[PDB]
């Protein structure tokens, strides 16, 4: 029980930054945002000739 | 608007206080300006539609 607790203790304070899947969470968010509004800062000012 | 040799369509507000000063826009990292610059002598910044 305290060494289940401790787990869950340090499964409480390690989310940053080397504890990826929380980098892959970033990574997904940092990616549909990423594509969404900067491919579409991409798409709009500039692109044509 | 219809500044100087820019056209464009904004929502200017009093802003505070990010700029150069002294020649009379400000982009951020695209295209775009946002935006202040010019009014005599204020921060106008400005939105899209
Ligand atoms: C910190 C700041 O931006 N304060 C502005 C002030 O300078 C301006 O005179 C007033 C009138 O609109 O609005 C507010």
């Amino acid at each position: 029980a305290n060494k289940f607790n401790q787990a869950l203790g340090a499964m409480q304070t390690g989310f940053t930054t080397t504890n990826e899947a929380f980098q892959k969470v970033q990574d997904a968010v940092n990616n549909n945002a990423q594509a969404l509004s900067k491919l579409a800062s991409e798409l709009s000012n500039t692109f044509g000739a | 608007y219809s500044l100087y040799g820019v056209s464009g369509r904004g929502v200017f507000q009093n802003c505070t206080a990010v700029g150069v000063r002294q020649q009379r826009f400000v982009y951020d990292a695209y295209q775009n300006l946002v935006g202040y610059y010019s009014d005599d002598g204020n921060y106008y910044c400005l939105r899209a539609c």
